[PDB]
């Protein structure tokens, strides 16, 4: 029939599309921009508002904002003209035509769920709707029931055990650290060997030597030294203006943050420590699995090396009896997108979906039990 | 549970097994005499069902992950098997099984044992 419309708002990236795709179609910046002083002419800033890349390419006129911080959605004017850009402009369909799952951040408020769910039926008069879990989902792609998801996106970082198909609330963990602190630390680290960034187009720059050079070390302390007797490590990146500079030990110093946020006058527990506290949190019973199945998600967990510093630091505080295993798909940026596409073509979810008839008779509320 | 599906409403009706294929976004059941023929690009359901002394039904799902078989397949088999769990009251447990790595209570289910067979139905992608 009519495809549903799969949408996973993250802080920084928006990734739409249709269920039964492979990979979302459109993936944008979460920006909506808006007109410091709008025009009445092409190219002066004569819409109300932009929203993606297009809001971006014309930062020099408009000024942004992020309605989404931490997962959590906190400018609802923001949000459904995002919303409204996805499904008019990006995946260019009516929303009252089809049926939309969007997903959530773990621990996401009961009044942002049902303002959300409020906002779709009664705005773009969506006929059925239903919201996910985003660890969930990207724990679904995975091709298990059973696991801890540590998904690391752009503004937060959570940890989420999932047993059997449900996640156990009382066991997840948030750090407060994502991709746009590493970004902006690594900008504060390469400013400090020389180099200038400080706009946002070198903040562009920044993120791209971040997403395509980074790395994590498997022992951070021989790694140093090991950049301080050679130049094996220094990898040289060539800038938008010609120039060619060096990117040396701030290839690992940078995602080191996600091990010790102490480098960021944070304090919170990095995220070995933090996975294991989590598995710590839940049953014995339970543990077992979690450990064997450790599942990343989430652009900032993309990092080369990730996965095999995380099977270190786990193994070491974990019994040694215990087997542990990283599971690092290829594909994670897109991990919770694509859960969504399953999910949301299976034959057994089209009786799983909030009905436009339902949200009629018991209104908003009904989203937490229906979406259990 | 508000899931309503033919096989979902055959399911653990009877001490036994039961084997269903995904076969792009469905669950299809797999002919009894072809039970221990799995395509390896493929994703199957495993429902053994057991006749308890007091009565009830005790059952252990398994969902069998074809070395080749592609993301809808695998993310749809361990779906369906919340489903199922959720639809039998939650009184199964939940088994992955991966070609090559399979447990030997579910090999225990295949007198004959398994054939591993190369190819399957196409991606539901
Ligand atoms: N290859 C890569 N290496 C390191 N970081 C990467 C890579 N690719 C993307 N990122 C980073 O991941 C972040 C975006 O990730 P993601 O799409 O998972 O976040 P999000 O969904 O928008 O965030 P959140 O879930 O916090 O709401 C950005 O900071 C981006 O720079
Ligand atoms: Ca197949
Ligand atoms: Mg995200």
């Amino acid at each position: 029939e009519v495809a549903a419309l799969v949408i996973d708002n993250g802080s920084g990236m928006c990734k739409a599309g249709f269920a039964g795709d492979d990979a979302p179609r459109a993936v944008f910046p979460s920006i909506v921009g808006r007109p410091r002083h709008q025009g009445i002419m092409v190219g002066m800033g004569q819409k109300d508002s932009y929203v993606g890349d297009e809001a971006q390419s014309k930062r020099g006129i408009l000024t942004l904002r992020y309605p989404i911080e931490h997962g959590i959605v906190t400018n609802w004017d923001d949000m459904e003209k995002i919303w409204h850009h996805t499904f008019y402009n990006e995946l260019r369909v009516a929303p009252e035509e089809h049926p939309v799952l969007l997903t959530e951040a773990p621990m996401n408020p009961k009044s942002n769920r049902e303002k959300m769910t409020q906002i779709m039926f009664e705005t773009f008069n969506v006929p059925a709707f239903y919201v996910s879990i985003q660890a969930v989902l990207s724990l679904y792609s995975s091709g298990r029931t059973t696991g801890i998801v540590l998904d690391s996106g752009d503004g937060v970082t959570h940890v989420v055990p999932i047993y059997a198909g449900f996640s156990l609330p009382h066991a997840i963990l948030r750090i407060d650290l994502a991709g746009r602190d590493l970004t902006d630390y690594l900008m504060k680290i390469l400013s400090e060997r020389g180099y200038s960034f400080s706009t946002t187009a070198e903040r562009e720059i920044v993120r791209d030597i971040k997403e395509k050079l980074c790395y994590v070390a498997l022992d951070f302390e021989q790694e140093m030294q090991t950049a301080a007797q050679s130049s094996s490590i220094e990898k040289s990146y060539e800038l938008p203006d010609g120039q060619v500079i060096t990117i040396g030990n701030e290839r690992f110093r940078a995602p080191e943050a996600l091990f010790h946020p102490s480098v960021l006058g944070l304090e919170s527990a990095g995220i070995d420590q933090t996975t294991y506290n989590s598995i710590m949190k839940c049953d014995v019973d339970v543990r077992k699995e979690l450990y064997g199945n450790i599942v990343m998600s989430g652009g900032t967990t993309m990092f080369p090396g990730i996965a095999e510093r995380m099977q270190k630091e786990i193994t070491a505080l974990a019994p040694s009896s215990m087997k542990v295993k990283i599971i690092a798909p290829p594909e994670r940026k897109y991990s919770v997108w694509i859960g969504g596409s399953i999910l949301a073509s299976l034959t057994t979810f089209q009786q799983m979906w909030i009905s436009k008839q339902e949200y009629d008779e018991s209104g908003p509320s009904i989203v937490h039990h229906k979406c259990f | 549970m508000v899931v309503e599906h033919p096989e979902f409403l055959k399911a653990g009706k009877e001490p036994g097994l039961q084997i269903w294929r995904v076969e792009k976004f469905d669950l299809v059941p797999v002919p009894t005499n072809l039970y221990g023929d799995f395509f390896t690009g493929d994703a199957y359901v495993i429902l053994k069902t057991v006749q308890l002394r007091n009565g009830n039904l005790q059952y252990d799902l398994h969902y069998w992950l074809g070395n080749e078989c592609s993301q809808d397949e695998s993310g749809a088999a361990a779906i369906f098997t919340v489903q199922l769990d959720d639809y039998l009251n939650g009184r199964a447990v939940q088994h992955r099984e991966v070609q090559g790595f399979e447990s030997a209570t579910f090999l225990g289910y295949f007198k004959s044992g398994l054939k591993y067979k190369k190819g399957g139905v196409a991606s539901g992608f």
